[PDB]
C-alpha cells in the first residue's frame, strides 16, 4: 500500500557536444532570437510579448524576414519543416512569457501561438504543386467562406471506465488537422478493462476555438472557362474570426495533406494550416 | 500509547500505521544488506543525473533518459548506473516472538517482522528479549494468490527504537548515574558475599 | 550488392592449397619425393573417407609459419577458407570425391600439436583458435542429427531457400529468394529437406596427475562432429584437438560482478513525438574437436598384423622363452617382495579366461575374480595400486570413498529442470579389465549387494526416474579386505574372519591371505629391498620384462581361446575329487570349503594359464598348475 | 583544479604526489612511521625503494607493482593519497598505473638507458595496493563501505571455471558481410540496428558471431571470513571474490590468502525471463591483490605446486606463492644451522609457551620439516608426509600443540573427531546459491593437502569415519567413486592426531594398546605415537607452575622464559628454506643402520610392522632435512630410532607384558 | 569527462627539479628534503664537475 516512486534529474556535467539541429538548441536560439533581435534600437518582440501577456493574448507575431536577418540556418529549418519547428519556437514563446509573465506580476498561461508573417514572394494558387506539400507557403486569395467555430481540446482530463485512473492528455501542438492525430488510450495506461476505456471529464478540459476558411483565386485573373479554384484553410486560437469572406487577403501557411477530387487512385486533398493572416485594405 | 510494550498478537490491524512497542524476544537476524532507496544514473548525453526512487521490493531499471534535454530532443541518451550516487540504506530484516509470558493458554507463540533501517542496524541479535518501538507498516500481499480475498497486505515494523532488557556487558559505559549505583553498592561493603546472596535469594 | 572479402582469408585459402598441393615428404630410405596430401586426398576417394588428417608439423614447415599462425591463432575465422581451399584441391585433383556418392562436408583434421593443454590452462585469449587439450571421458552423448544447412519456407512465397548455413545456431535467411515477398522474419524449417551432421557432446574430466592441490576436478564439454563421434568412451584418457568455443550460459545469473548486456542502438532512427531488444551476453566455454586419439581385437590375426616388427619380434622371442610362465610371475608387481602366488593370480586375472553361453543362456562367465586379506601392512595395497596403472581398463576404489551409484551407473541430473542421464560408474569404466576395491570389508552393506549384483550377472539395471537401462559390467574385481578386529586369527574360517557376505565371497575364486612372521632372514631381506626401494627409484626394481613388451604380451594371449584335451576332462574331475576328499577330513579344517563353485574356479584358471603359455590346448599340466594354485590358497585352521 | 564528481580526487594533484612519492620514498620512512627506528639500517632501507622496485620491473619485463599501502602514510605528500586511494580505488588506481608508466618512461629517458621504448609504451602497468587498512572483518560494512578499497582474510574454499567477459564484440552482416567491432562500456554493449556501410542500410542485418569476439578471464572464488574480530554469536560467513585476467586460477581451494580489493555491489535481476532487479543489492569483492605468503607461516609445499607455478610464469601472474630470503636471510640461516644445539633450539622454538616436552615438539618439528618425495620415472610416488598421535593422559597440552601446528601450516584444517564426517573428510555435493547448480567442495583431508590436518579426539570419532584416513595416511590420496565424482583425489596432508586413553586416565594396568584403542591397520599408519603421561613430580610441579603463572604477570606476555628461542618468522622461514632446497639422499651406512634397527624391533604388546622402517627412513630423512644436510648419516637413522622408542616409551615398558612403569617414566 | 572545479569538494616558487626528479610547490622546502639533502651529500654524483674545478686551477 505505497505511493507512486518519483523520477528526477539534474544537471552535473557537460554532456555531448552541443549539436545544432538537437531541439534543446533550436529552442535555445529561438529564445535569443526573441530576447536579443533589435529593429530600430527596439526590442520589437520582447515588447511585443510583454504587451501581449498585459492584455492576456497569448501569442508572439514574428516577421519571418527579422528571423533572416537573425540566423538563416535556423530559418532554413523553419521553412522547409514547420510542422517539426513551430512548437519549438512555440515552446520558446512559452518559456520566455513565463519569464516575463512571473517577472512583471511583480509590479497559468498555456502555450503560445506563433502567428508568423512575412512580406516575400506569394505563390499564386494555381502555382501550387507537390514539392510544396508540408512547407510554409504564401499564397495571396480571397476568402469566401468562414466555418463557424469548433472547439478542440488542448488539455483534457480522462478516466478509465472499469477503474478510475485519472490522466491528462495535452494537445499544445498539431491543433491544425483535419483529422485528428491524437486520440484517447486504446488500453487503461495503469499497467484488463477493456478497448478505448477512457472517457473525458468535460468540466476540468480544455478547449481551443478552429475555424475553416475558403480560399480562392481572385475572380479577374481566371481562365474564362473553367471553374475558380479555391483551397481549405483551417485557423486556430487567435487566428479565428480575424477575416470575413470576401475579404482580400495574404496567407502565410503550411501547404498539407488530408485523405478525404473523385475517382483517384494514391491522391490526397491539399489544404493550408494558416500561421498568419494578412487582410489589406477592405470594406469598412 | 506508543511504549506501552505489545504482544504480537496483540498487535492488530487497528494499529497499522502508528507508531508502536512491541516486546518479544529476536529470533532472527539477517546480514546487513545495502538496500536501495533512490538509485542514480548518469546520462552521457545531456551531462545529467537522473534518480529513480525505489519502493518495492523489485524494481525495473531505467533504458532511456528522462531529463529536460533528453526528454525535449529526438536523440535520447541511454543512462548507466550509478553506485556511488546511489542512496543506499543498511537493512536488516529481524524476526521477534511472543516471550512464553504473552502467548494465551494452549498456544504457539507467532512472529512478527522487523525491518531496521539506518544506523540503527545490528542494534538487534537473535535472543535478544527487547522493547522495539517503530511504525507499524503494511506491505504488498506475498502469500498464494488463490488465497487472496480483497487487498490483503503483510505488515513490518519499521523500528525506530530499541530498549534492551538485559544490556549486554560488551556496551558498558562508565557514566554518571552507572557510577553513583557503583559506589552506592560499595560504600554499603560486603560486595562479594552480598552478591552471592542475591543470586536467587529464596533458593537457601 | 558487393559483399566484403576477407583478404587474409583469401590469402590464407591460397596458402593452405598450395600446402595441400606442393608439399612434399623424404622417406626413410625406402623412395623419392612423395607429397603426402595428394595421396591422403586420392586414399579418401578410394575409400570414400569425409575426413582429412593435415599434421601440423608439416603445416608448420610452409609459410615460413605464417600460414602455421593463422591457422592455429584464428581458426574459427580461416575454417571456411580451409574448407574453400580444401574443395578446390579435390576439384582439380581427384574432382568426384566433391558428391555424397548434394555435397560432400569435408572434415579438416588438425593434429600433432606442439603442445597439450590442461582443462585449467583454458583462458578466455584463446577462444575460437585451434590448440589441443587432455583429459578422461565421464560421459558420452548419443549421437544426435545436428542442423548443418537448413532449409526454409516462406509463408508469404512458398518457394524453398536451401542450403541456409548454419554456423553454430539456429539462423533464419534474411532475402527470399522472389524479389516481390520481401519478406525476413517469417520462415519455417522443414527438416527432411534439410541437411544435418553427426553431434556427440562428451564430458571429460580433469586428469587425476593435473588436478592441482585442495582443489576439485574440472569437466569440460567437448563437442565432436562428423566421422570422430564415438571415438572416445567414458573411461578413456582422451586428448581432443580443435576450437575453444563459447556457448550460452544462463546459469551465470546471480554470479558476483556485472555481466555483459546488449542493447539496440537508438541513434539515427527517426522517432516522432518500447522497442528493448535487450540481451544476455552470459558464455562459458565449450570445446569443438576435430580430432579424438586415446592415449575388435578378439581375432588375433588382426591384432599381429597392426603391430611393428620389432615388437613381433620380440614378441615371438618371449613365447619362444621355456619358463615363460615364471618370467611373467616374477614380472609382476617387481616393488612387491616375495608375494608369488598373489603374482601369479593377478597375472592370471589379467589373462584371463574364455565366456562361455550354455544351450539355455547360463552365460558362464570367465573373469577371475581375487580377494587378498591378511595381517597389517602385508603390501595387499600395493598390488592394488599395481594392478592400476598397468592394466588396461582398470579402475581403482575405495571401500569408505564408494557407493552403489558411484561403483554401478547413476542416474544424475545436471540442471534442474533438465533430464536426467547415466554417467558410468566404477564397474563400467573398468568394462574389460580390472576393478581394484581397497578396504572391501570398509564398504557397506548396501554397496555390497550392488556390487553382488553384478557379480552374478556381469550386469547391473537401473530404474531409476524413468531409465531404465539394463547396463553390461564385464569386470574382474580384485578386492583387498582386513580381517575383523584389524588382525588374521588363525584359530578362525575364512569367513569368521572375514565381514564380508557369503553371497559376495563365493563369486571370489582365489583367497590369497598373507601373514606375516618374525623370520630373522625374511626380515633383513624385506627390509633391504624396501630401502633399496628408497635409495634407488628404479634400479633397485629389476623385472624380467617391462611394463611395455608385458603388457604386449598380455594383449597377445588375450586373444586365444583355449581348449582342454580329453584326458584333461578326467583329470579336471580327478583334482576336483582330491579337493573334495582333502576337504571335510576331520583335521584339516580348511578355511572356507569346497563345492563346485571351486570347480568352475580351477577351469577358468586353466584357461588362463594356457593364456599365460601362449597355447590354443589346455595341456593337463596346466590344470594341475591351476589345481596347486587353488589348492594353496585355503588356509588350514 | 577539475577535481572529479563525487571524489576529492584532482588527477594532476594525485598524480604529482604519487610521482614524488614513486622517486624519494625509502622504507626508513616506513620505520620510523612504525615506532622502529632502531630497526633502521643503513645499506637497505636508505635505497630508493620503489626505484629499484621499477628498475627490477623494467629488467624482469613484469608489469604489476605490489604497492604497500601503508607506505603511503609515511609519505607526508601522500598522507591524503592514502585516504583518496582507500576511499575511490578505481580512479586512484588508474591514475598510478598512469603514474607508474610514465616512471617507467622517465626512468628510461632521464638516464639515457639502451632499453627500447617501444615496448614499453605500449605495455600496461598495473598496481595492486595490498597492505590497507584491516579491521571491520566483512559483515560490519555498511553501504556506505561500496566501492571502497577492503581487506579481507580467510580460506579459499572453491572457484568456478573461467567465465569468459565480453570486452570487444563482434557482429557481422548477413547480406554484405561487413562487420564492426563495438567495445563495450560499463557492462553494456551498442548492438548496432543498421548496417554502417553506405552501401547497404539493412535494419537487423548484424548479427553477433560469438566465437569471433573477445573475451576475458573471471573467476568467481567462495572465501570463508577469519575476521580478527568476531562479535558474539555470529557464524562463520562466505563471500564471493572475483579475480580478473591475470588473477584467475592462482587461488586454490584450502589456501589461506589475505585479499585486497574493492567492495561492490550488484543488483540481482529476480528472473531469467523479464529485467527487474531486486530493491537488495548482492555485495561482492572485487579483487585486486592476493596474499598468499604469511611471515608467521610456513610456505606452501612447492612439491605440490610445480604445475601450478609454472602456470603462475605462463600467467604473468606475479603472485608470490613462497617468500623471498634474502644473502643475509640466507647466511643467518646457515649460522643458525651451523649451532651445537640446533635440534633443541628449534625443537623450544616450537610452541614456546607449551611447557617442556622435548620429545612432542621434536616430532613436531621433524614432521614440520617431512621427509623426502621420492617420484619414480617408471611411475610411483613416495611422500614424506609424516603422522603423528599423541594418546595421553588429560590436561597434558596436546590440544595447544595441535593449535599451534594448525597455526603454523600453510594449508590444513582443524577437526574435532565426532564433528567429523567420512564425505565431510572428501569431496562432497554442494548447491550454489549464486547459480543455482551443484558443485564439488573439497573435504577437511583434501583441504589439508600439502599441510597438516589435525585432528582432536581422534579416540571418539567413530570407525566409519576412520576408515577414510587409511589411504591418506598410506598412500597420501583419496580414491572416491560416487554418483558424480570418480576420480583419485590428492590428499598429501600430515596426519596429527590427538586421544586419551579409554577411561581418559592412562591405567598402567593395561598394556599401551589396550589403553591407546586403535586397530592394528590404523596404529600401524602412525609413524609416532607419543605417550604423554601426568606424572606426579614435585620438581615437575614447581616448574610447571612457574611457567603457566608467568604467562599472567604481564597483561600481554612477551616469551622469552628460555635459554634462547628463535622467533616464529624466522622459524618458519628456515623449515621453509629447509623443506625446498634439502632434499636427502640415504647412504649405505644409513641403510645398514636402518635394517639393523628394523629387525631389532621385529622381536598384548604393540606390534612393529614393515610401516615402522618406512617411519624410520622419513623421520631420518627429516632429520636430515633438518641439519641442512643431503645425505643421511648412521647418526640421523639413531636419532630417529630414539625418537621412536621415547614416543612410545619403550624405556618404561616391559619386553614381555606392555605395562608403563610409572617410577620408570623420565618426566623431567 | 567528469572533471568539476575544486569549488566543490577538495612560495610562489615551484617547478621540477632534475635532481631529485620530483615536483616541489617551494624552493626553501625541497633544498631542505632527505632526498635533496642526500643528493647533495653525495659527492659521486658530482664528479665530472670536479675535473673542471681543478682542471682550470
Ligand atoms: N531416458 C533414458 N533412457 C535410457 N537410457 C538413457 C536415458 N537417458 C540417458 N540414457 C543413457 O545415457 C546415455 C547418454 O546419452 P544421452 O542421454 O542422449 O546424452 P546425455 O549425456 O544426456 O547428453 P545431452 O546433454 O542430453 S545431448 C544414453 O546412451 C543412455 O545409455
Ligand atoms: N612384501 C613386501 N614387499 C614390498 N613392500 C612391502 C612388503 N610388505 C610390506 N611392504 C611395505 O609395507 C607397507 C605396506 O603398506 P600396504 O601395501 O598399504 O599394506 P596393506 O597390507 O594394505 O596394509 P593394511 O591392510 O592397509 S593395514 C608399504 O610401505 C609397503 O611397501
Ligand atoms: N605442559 C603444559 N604446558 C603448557 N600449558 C599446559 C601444559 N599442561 C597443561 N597446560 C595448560 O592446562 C590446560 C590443559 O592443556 P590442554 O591443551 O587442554 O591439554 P590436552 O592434552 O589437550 O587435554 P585433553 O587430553 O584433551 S582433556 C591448557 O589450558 C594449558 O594452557
Ligand atoms: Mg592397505
Ligand atoms: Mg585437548
Ligand atoms: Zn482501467
Ligand atoms: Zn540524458
Ligand atoms: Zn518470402
Ligand atoms: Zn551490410
Ligand atoms: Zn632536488
Amino acid at each position: 500500500s505505497f505511493d507512486r516512486p518519483e523520477i528526477y534529474s539534474a544537471p552535473v556535467l557537460q554532456g555531448e557536444s552541443p549539436n545544432d539541429d538537437d531541439n534543446t538548441e533550436i529552442i535555445k536560439s529561438f529564445k535569443n532570437f526573441i530576447l536579443e533581435f533589435r529593429l530600430d534600437s527596439q526590442f520589437i518582440y520582447r515588447d511585443q510579448l510583454r504587451n501581449n501577456i498585459l492584455v492576456k493574448n497569448y501569442s508572439l507575431t514574428v516577421n519571418m524576414e527579422h528571423l533572416i536577418g537573425y540566423n538563416e540556418d535556423i530559418y532554413k529549418k523553419l521553412s522547409d519543416e514547420p510542422s517539426d519547428i513551430i512548437p519549438l519556437f512555440e515552446t520558446a514563446i512559452t518559456q520566455v512569457a513565463k519569464r516575463i509573465s512571473i517577472l512583471s506580476r511583480a509590479q497559468s498561461l498555456p502555450t503560445f501561438q506563433l502567428i508568423l508573417n512575412s512580406n516575400a514572394n506569394q505563390i499564386p494558387l494555381r502555382d501550387l504543386d507537390s514539392e510544396h506539400v508540408s512547407k510554409i507557403v504564401r499564397l495571396s486569395g480571397i476568402i469566401i467562406s468562414t466555418s463557424v467555430l469548433s472547439s478542440r481540446a488542448t488539455y483534457l482530463s480522462i478516466m478509465c471506465r472499469n477503474c478510475r485512473h485519472t490522466t491528462s492528455i495535452t494537445i499544445n501542438n498539431f491543433n491544425s488537422i483535419t483529422g485528428n492525430t491524437v486520440s484517447l488510450p486504446r488500453s487503461c495506461l495503469s499497467t484488463n478493462c477493456g478497448p478505448d476505456p477512457y472517457i473525458i471529464i468535460h468540466e476540468s478540459s480544455k478547449f481551443i476555438d478552429q475555424q475553416f476558411l475558403k480560399l480562392q483565386e481572385i475572380p479577374e485573373l481566371v481562365p474564362v472557362g473553367e471553374m475558380p479554384r479555391n483551397l481549405t484553410m483551417t485557423c486556430d486560437r487567435y487566428l479565428t474570426n480575424k477575416v470575413i469572406p470576401g475579404t482580400r487577403v495574404t496567407i502565410v501557411g503550411i501547404y498539407s495533406i488530408y485523405n478525404s477530387g473523385g475517382s483517384g487512385v494514391a491522391i490526397r486533398t491539399p489544404y493550408i494550416k494558416i500561421l498568419g493572416i494578412q487582410s489589406d485594405v477592405e470594406t469598412s | 500509547i506508543s511504549s506501552k510494550p505489545l504482544s504480537v498478537r496483540q498487535i492488530k490491524g487497528d494499529f497499522l500505521g502508528q507508531l508502536i512497542t512491541v516486546r518479544g524476544i529476536i529470533t532472527r537476524v539477517s546480514d546487513v544488506k545495502p538496500a536501495v532507496e533512490v538509485i542514480a544514473y548518469t546520462c552521457d548525453q545531456c551531462g545529467y543525473e537522473v534518480f529513480q526512487e525505489v519502493n518495492s521490493r523489485t524494481f525495473t531499471p531505467l533504458s532511456e533518459c528522462t531529463s529536460e534535454e533528453c526528454s525535449q530532443n529526438q536523440t535520447k541518451g541511454q543512462l548507466f548506473m550509478s553506485t556511488r550516487a546511489s542512496k543506499f540504506s543498511a537493512f536488516q530484516e529481524c524476526k521477534i516472538q511472543e516471550l512464553s509470558q504473552q502467548v494465551p493458554v494452549g498456544h504457539i507463540p507467532r512472529s512478527l517482522n522487523i525491518h531496521v533501517n539506518g544506523t540503527l542496524v545490528r542494534s538487534l541479535s537473535p535472543g535478544d528479549i527487547v522493547d522495539v518501538t517503530g511504525i507499524f507498516l503494511p506491505a504488498p500481499y506475498t502469500g498464494f494468490k488463490a488465497l487472496k480475498a480483497g487487498l490483503l497486505t503483510e505488515t513490518y515494523l519499521e523500528a525506530q527504537f530499541v530498549r534492551q532488557h538485559k544490556k549486554k556487558f560488551a556496551s558498558f559505559s562508565l557514566t554518571s548515574d552507572v557510577e553513583e549505583r557503583v559506589m552506592e553498592l560499595i560504600t554499603s561493603g560486603d560486595v562479594y558475599n552480598r552478591l552471592a546472596k542475591s543470586i536467587a535469594p529464596e533458593i537457601y | 550488392v558487393k559483399k566484403v572479402d576477407d583478404v587474409t582469408g583469401e590469402k590464407v585459402r591460397e596458402a593452405f592449397e598450395q600446402f595441400l598441393e606442393d608439399f612434399s615428404v623424404q622417406s626413410t630410405d625406402t623412395g623419392e619425393v612423395e607429397k603426402v596430401y595428394r595421396a591422403q586426398i586420392e586414399f579418401m576417394k578410394i575409400y570414400d573417407l569425409n575426413t582429412i588428417y593435415i599434421d601440423y608439423q608439416h603445416l608448420s614447415m610452409r609459410e615460413n609459419g605464417a600460414l602455421a599462425m593463422a591457422i592455429s591463432e584464428q581458426y574459427y575465422r580461416f575454417l571456411p577458407f580451409l574448407q574453400k581451399g580444401l574443395r578446390r584441391v579435390v576439384r582439380k585433383y581427384a574432382p568426384e570425391l566433391l558428391n555424397t556418392s548434394t555435397e560432400r562436408v569435408f572434415q579438416i583434421s588438425f593434429f600433432n600439436l606442439p603442445t597439450v593443454h590442461r582443462i585449467r590452462d583454458i583462458r578466455s585469449e584463446k577462444i575460437g583458435s585451434l590448440l589441443s587439450i587432455s583429459g578422461t571421458v565421464t560421459r558420452t552423448s548419443e549421437v544426435r542429427p545436428e542442423l548443418y544447412k537448413a532449409s526454409f519456407t516462406c509463408d508469404m512465397c512458398r518457394a524453398i531457400v536451401d542450403n541456409v548455413e548454419q554456423s553454430f545456431k539456429y539462423t533464419e535467411p534474411t532475402f527470399c529468394p522472389n524479389p516481390s515477398c520481401e519478406n525476413r522474419a517469417f520462415w519455417t524449417l522443414n527438416v527432411t529437406r534439410s541437411r544435418f551432421l553427426d553431434w556427440q557432446k562428451v564430458r571429460i574430466q580433469e586428469n587425476a596427475n593435473e588436478i592441482p592441490t585442495g582443489s576439485m576436478p574440472r569437466t569440460l564439454d567437448v563437442i565432436l562432429r562428423g566421422d570422430s563421434v564415438e571415438r572416445a568412451k567414458p573411461g578413456d584418457r582422451c586428448k581432443f584437438t580443435g576450437v575453444e568455443i563459447v556457448v550460452p550460459d544462463v546459469t551465470q545469473l546471480g554470479l558476483p560482478g556485472v555481466k555483459p548486456s546488449s542493447t539496440l542502438d537508438t541513434r539515427g532512427i527517426s522517432k516522432t513525438t518500447r522497442s528493448l531488444g535487450v540481451r544476455d551476453l552470459t558464455y562459458k566455454i565449450s570445446f569443438l574437436a576435430c580430432h579424438v586419439i586415446s592415449i575388435n581385437e578378439r581375432d588375433q590375426e588382426v591384432f599381429l598384423n597392426s603391430l611393428s616388427s620389432d615388437e613381433i619380434n620380440e614378441l615371438k622371442e618371449m613365447v619362444k622363452d621355456e619358463h615363460i610362465y615364471d618370467k611373467l610371475v616374477r614380472s609382476i608387481a617387481p616393488a612387491v617382495f616375495g608375494h608369488e602366488a598373489v603374482k601369479k593370480g593377478i597375472l592370471l586375472q589379467m589373462l584371463g579366461g574364455v565366456h562361455k553361453s550354455t544351450v539355455e543362456g547360463i552365460k558362464l562367465r570367465g573373469d577371475i575374480n581375487i580377494c587378498v586379506v591378511g595381517d597389517p601392512s602385508t603390501s595387499k595395497s600395493q598390488f592394488l595400486k599395481y594392478v592400476v596403472g598397468f592394466a588396461p581398463r582398470s579402475v581403482y576404489t575405495s571401500g569408505k570413498a564408494s557407493s552403489a551409484a558411484g561403483l554401478t551407473a547413476a542416474v544424475v541430473r545436471d540442471e534442474e529442470g533438465g533430464d536426467y542421464t547415466i554417467e558410468a560408474g566404477a564397474l563400467m569404466l573398468a568394462d574389460n579389465g580390472i576393478c581394484c576395491i581397497d578396504e572391501f570389508d570398509k564398504m557397506d552393506i548396501s554397496d555390497q549387494v550392488a556390487i553382488h549384483e553384478a557379480m552374478e550377472q556381469q550386469t547391473i539395471s537401473i530404474a531409476k526416474a524413468g531409465i531404465h537401462a539394463t547396463l553390461n559390467a564385464r569386470t574382474s574385481i580384485l578386492a583387498a579386505a582386513n580381517p575383523v578386529g584389524g588382525r588374521y586369527n588363525r584359530k578362525l574360517s575364512l569367513r569368521g574372519n572375514l565381514n564380508m557376505t557369503a553371497p559376495i565371497m563365493s563369486r571370489f575364486d582365489l583367497f590369497f591371505v598373507i601373514l606375516d612372521d618374525c623370520n630373522e632372514k625374511i626380515d633383513t631381506e624385506l627390509a633391504s629391498h624396501i630401502v633399496d626401494l628408497h635409495m634407488k627409484r628404479d634400479e633397485a626394481i629389476e623385472p624380467p620384462f617391462s611394463a611395455e613388451q608385458l603388457r604386449r604380451y598380455i594383449k597377445y594371449a588375450r586373444t586365444f581361446k583355449p581348449i582342454l584335451t580329453k584326458e584333461a576332462r578326467s583329470y579336471l574331475v580327478e583334482k576336483y575329487k582330491e579337493l573334495r576328499k582333502d576337504d571335510a577330513q576331520g583335521f584339516s579344517r580348511s578355511s572356507y570349503r569346497i563345492t563346485v563353485r571351486q570347480l568352475e574356479s580351477m577351469i577358468r584358471l586353466s584357461e588362463a594359464i594356457a593364456r599365460a603359455n601362449c597355447v590354443d590346448e589346455i595341456t593337463p599340466s596346466f590344470i594341475a598348475e591351476a589345481y596347486d594354485l587353488l589348492r594353496q590358497s585355503i588356509i588350514r585352521v | 583544479l577539475r577535481i572529479i564528481w563525487g571524489t576529492n580526487v584532482s588527477i594532476q594533484e594525485c598524480t604529482t604526489n604519487f610521482r614524488n612519492f614513486l622517486m624519494s620514498f625509502k622504507y626508513k620512512f616506513r620505520k620510523i612511521l612504525d615506532e622502529r627506528e632502531e630497526f633502521i639500517n643503513n645499506t637497505t632501507d636508505e635505497e630508493l625503494y620503489y626505484i629499484k622496485q621499477l628498475n627490477e620491473m623494467r629488467e624482469l619485463g613484469t608489469s604489476n607493482l605490489n604497492l604497500d599501502a601503508r607506505n603511503l602514510l609515511a609519505y607526508k605528500q601522500t598522507e591524503d593519497l592514502y585516504h583518496q586511494l582507500l576511499n575511490y580505488p578505481q580512479e586512484v588506481i588508474s591514475i598510478m598505473d598512469q603514474t607508474i608508466k610514465d616512471c617507467m618512461v622517465s626512468l628510461i629517458v632521464d638516464n639515457n638507458l639502451d632499453y627500447d621504448l617501444d615496448e614499453i609504451e605500449t605495455k600496461f602497468y598495473k598496481v595492486r595496493p595490498y597492505n590497507v587498512g584491516s579491521c571491520k572483518g566483512m559483515r560490519e560494512l555498511n553501504p556506505n563501505d561500496i566501492d571502497k578499497l577492503i581487506n579481507l582474510k580467510g580460506l579459499v574454499l572453491r572457484s568456478t571455471p573461467v567465465i569468459p567477459d565480453m570486452k570487444v564484440a563482434f557482429f557481422k552482416c548477413n547480406v554484405c558481410d561487413h562487420t564492426m567491432a563495438v567495445e563495450i562500456d560499463r557492462g553494456v554493449i551498442q548492438e548496432p540496428a543498421r548496417c554502417e556501410r553506405i552501401d547497404c542500410n539493412e535494419p537487423n542485418s548484424m548479427s553477433l558471431i560469438h566465437n569471433r569476439c573477445s573475451f576475458a578471464d573471471k573467476q568467481v572464488i567462495k572465501l570463508q571470513e577469519t575476521p580478527d574480530f568476531v562479535p558474539d554469536g555470529q557464524t562463520p560467513h562466505s563471500i564471493s571474490l572475483c579475480v580478473y585476467d591475470e588473477l584467475v586460477d592462482s587461488c586454490r581451494a584450502g589456501d589461506r590468502i589475505e585479499v585486497t580489493g574493492t567492495f561492490r555491489s550488484i543488483p540481482i535481476r529476480a528472473n531469467s525471463r523479464q529485467r527487474v532487479l531486486k530493491s537488495l543489492y548482492k555485495t561482492y569483492v572485487d579483487v585486486v591483490h592476493v596474499k598468499k605468503v604469511s611471515d608467521k607461516r610456513l610456505d606452501v609445499d612447492t612439491s605440490t605446486i610445480e604445475q601450478e607455478l609454472m602456470q603462475n610464469k605462463v600467467d604473468h601472474n606475479e603472485v608470490e606463492e613462497v617468500r623471498q630470503i634474502t644473502d643475509q636471510d640466507l647466511a643467518k640461516i646457515r649460522e643458525v644451522a651451523a649451532r651445537e644445539d640446533l635440534y633443541s633450539l628449534l625443537a623450544r622454538s616450537i610452541a614456546p609457551s607449551i611447557y617442556e616436552l622435548e620429545d612432542v615438539k621434536k616430532g613436531i618439528l621433524l614432521q614440520l620439516f617431512g621427509g623426502t618425495n621420492k617420484t619414480f620415472t617408471k611411475g610411483g610416488r613416495y611422500r614424506g608426509d609424516i603422522n603423528i598421535l599423541l594418546c595421553g593422559d588429560p590436561s597434558t597440552s596436546k590440544s595447544q600443540i595441535l593449535q599451534y601446528v594448525h597455526k603454523i601450516t600453510p594449508r590444513g584444517v582443524y577437526t574435532s573427531g565426532k564433528g567429523s564426517s567420512a564425505v565431510g573428510l572428501t569431496a562432497y555435493i554442494t548447491r550454489d546459491v549464486d547459480t543455482k547448480q551443484l558443485v564439488l567442495e573439497s573435504g577437511a583431508l583434501v583441504l589439508s593437502d600439502g599441510g597438516v590436518c589435525c585432528i582432536d579426539e581422534f579416540d571418539k570419532m567413530s570407525d566409519s569415519t576412520r576408515s577414510v584416513l587409511h589411504e591418506v595416511m598410506e598412500q597420501q590420496t583419496i580414491s572416491i567413486a560416487k554418483a558424480g565424482i570418480i576420480t583419485t583425489l590428492n590428499a598429501r596432508s600430515s596426519i596429527l592426531a590427538s586421544a586419551n586413553p579409554i577411561g581418559s586416565r592412562y591405567n598402567p594396568n593395561l598394556p599401551v594398546t589396550e589403553n591407546i584403542d586403535l586397530p592394528p591397520p590404523l596404529l600401524s599408519r602412525f609413524d609416532l605415537v607419543y605417550l604423554v603421561l601426568d606424572k606426579v613430580d614435585e620438581k615437575n610441579d614447581r616448574e610447571l607452575a612457574k611457567h603457566l603463572t608467568n604467562l599472567y604477570l604481564e597483561d600481554k606476555p612477551e616469551h622469552i622464559s628460555q635459554d634462547d628461542v628463535l622467533p616464529v618468522e624466522f622459524l618458519t622461514m628456515y623449515i621453509s628454506y629447509a623443506k625446498e632446497h634439502i632434499h636427502p639422499i640415504i647412504t649405505e651406512a644409513a641403510k645398514t643402520e636402518l635394517v639393523r634397527a628394523y629387525v631389532g624391533m621385529r622381536k598384548k604388546r604393540i606390534t612393529a610392522t614393515t610401516r615402522q622402517l618406512e617411519s624410520m627412513i622419513r623421520l631420518a630423512e627429516a632429520h636430515a632435512k633438518m641439519k641442512l644436510k643431503n645425505v643421511v648419516e648412521l647418526e640421523d637413522v639413531q636419532e630417529a630410532v630414539r625418537l621412536i622408542r621415547s614416543a612410545i616409551k619403550d624405556y618404561a615398558t616391559d619386553p614381555k607384558t606392555g605395562k608403563i612403569d610409572m617410577n620408570l617414566v623420565q618426566t623431567g | 569527462r567528469l572533471m568539476v572545479d575544486r569549488k566543490l569538494g577538495v612560495v610562489k616558487n615551484s617547478g621540477y627539479c632534475e635532481n631529485c626528479r620530483v615536483k616541489y610547490e617551494s624552493l626553501e622546502q625541497h633544498i631542505v628534503s632527505e632526498k635533496h639533502l642526500s643528493f647533495a651529500e653525495n659527492d659521486l654524483n658530482f664528479e665530472a664537475i670536479d675535473s673542471l674545478i681543478e682542471n682550470l686551477r
